[PDB]
RNA sequence: UAGGU
């Protein structure tokens, strides 16, 4: 009785889309019979279908454990260290799903909402991998929200076609070496006054 | 002002890392076109239709 | 139009 009871943003909520408002993204695109607000002001941005995946492609099964590992460090710190410069990232998170609205995303929460349209306005007028990046800013605001429990904890028995995010995370030395890496070049911005 | 007595504090703790807008980057992806369309500017090539998203 | 309040 200590407050209202709610349920924007929920299951519950037959007008809004629960996944979009939570992942970011919605089996049914724009043609949605739910609501996708997209937001004018947001910390997080997303990048769809940024991350190819080897093992999705021919020969993607001709690779080590150990060669797929640092393949996608390599991936991941070419995205974070291209993110920098927008602002400071406060996470990245890469979706290693196989459906049409999840597949290979990338999305980065910057610690300010300036810095997250800055990235979208230069993002869409570059290139990544042969291929031109689509950048919008998302709705998405706890990643803890749109992952999928049963992927942490075992594997999750819808597989690749989770609506939920099965993000693939990297190395915990390469996350490490790039946060510090990122104080370390926010401090030198900070010494110049 | 304890700013400038923080930064230099943080900035000696991490003497042995490089800052992020130095590494050096072997096979950065970023920035590169396909055969051909180096003329082509990414919001013409989306427009074009053929680079859609899996979505479409 | 869902599994996730
Ligand atoms: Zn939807
Ligand atoms: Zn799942």
């Amino acid at each position: 009785a200590s407050h209202l009871a709610s349920i924007y943003g929920t299951e519950q909520d037959k007008v809004n889309c629960s996944f979009y408002y939570k992942i970011g993204a919605c089996r049914h695109g724009e043609r949605c019979s739910r609501k996708h607000v997209k937001p004018n002001f947001s910390q997080t941005i997303l990048c769809p279908n940024m991350y190819k995946n080897p093992i999705h492609e021919p020969n993607g099964k001709k690779f080590t454990q150990r060669e797929l590992a640092e393949q996608f460090d390599a991936f991941y710190e070419d995205m974070f260290c291209e993110f920098s410069k927008y602002g400071e990232v406060e996470q990245l998170v890469v979706c290693d799903n196989v459906g049409d609205h999840l597949v290979g995303n990338v999305y980065v929460r910057f610690k300010y909402e300036e810095s997250a349209q800055n990235a979208i306005d230069d993002l869409n007028s570059r290139w990544y991998s042969q291929r031109p990046v689509y950048a919008e800013l998302s709705p998405v605001t706890d990643f803890r929200e749109a992952c999928c429990r049963q992927h942490e904890t075992s594997e999750c028995q819808r597989g690749g076609l989770c609506n939920f995010m099965h993000a693939k995370k990297p190395s915990p030395q390469l996350l490490r070496d790039l946060v510090l890496a990122q104080r370390k070049y926010l401090a030198l911005n900070a010494a110049e006054e | 002002e304890r700013s400038v007595r923080s930064i230099e504090q943080e900035l000696e703790q991490l003497r042995d890392v490089t800052p992020i807008n130095q590494w050096k980057r072997k096979r950065s992806l970023w920035d590169i076109k396909p055969p051909g369309y180096e003329l082509v500017t990414a919001d013409q090539a989306k427009m074009s239709g053929v680079f859609p998203l899996p979505g479409a």
